[PDB]
């Protein structure tokens, strides 16, 4: 996995950042790893987050409390945020 | 100029649109539509500084895609002019 830039919890960023290969494994579309990555992070983490994942899409809104990162995986993004 | 998903108030959903349609006629690239959307949905929108916490979201692109349980009836996701655009409250 990969990043662009980050402002985060770097412990959960990068946990998450190798956790997500149970999820990518898992799951077989852009928006079921999405689903069952987001969910997997809920789980562990906390019950607020916000992640959106795949290529070929833009942002620039404000931020969470402690988590804004856009952190890929071989040209497979991940923007997330708390 | 076309919707595909939106759960939210329908003076508010064409507000919206309104608004995109106008961005997307102005704005070019998917950081400065995503700007202008984000910064000018602020304005008809009241922001409550109440203990409600509620956000913008921003995805002005080709194909990416997601499913959560976001704000109910807070959410508007269209496809228009070759870009599809998402924008929620913040859960």
């Amino acid at each position: 996995a990969v990043i662009k830039n980050a402002d985060m919890s770097e412990e959960m960023q990068a946990d998450a950042v190798d956790c997500a290969t149970q999820a990518l494994e898992k799951y077989n579309i852009e928006k079921d790893i999405a689903a069952y990555i987001k969910k997997e992070f809920d789980r562990k983490h906390n019950p607020t987050w916000h992640c959106i994942v795949g290529r070929n899409f833009g942002s620039y809104v404000t931020h969470e409390t402690k988590h804004f990162i856009y952190f890929y995986l071989g040209q497979v993004a991940i923007l997330l945020f708390k | 100029y076309k919707i595909i998903t939106s759960y939210m108030p329908e003076s508010f959903e064409q507000d919206a649109v309104q608004i995109a349609l106008i961005a997307v006629d102005k704005y070019r690239q998917l950081k400065d539509i995503a700007f202008y959307i984000k910064h000018e949905y602020d304005k008809k929108y009241p922001g409550s500084g109440k203990a409600t916490e509620g956000v913008y979201h921003c995805i002005v692109g080709k194909s990416f895609a997601s499913a959560v349980s976001h704000e109910t009836r807070q959410f508007i996701h269209m496809k228009v002019d070759t870009y599809h655009v998402i924008l929620w409250k913040s859960k």
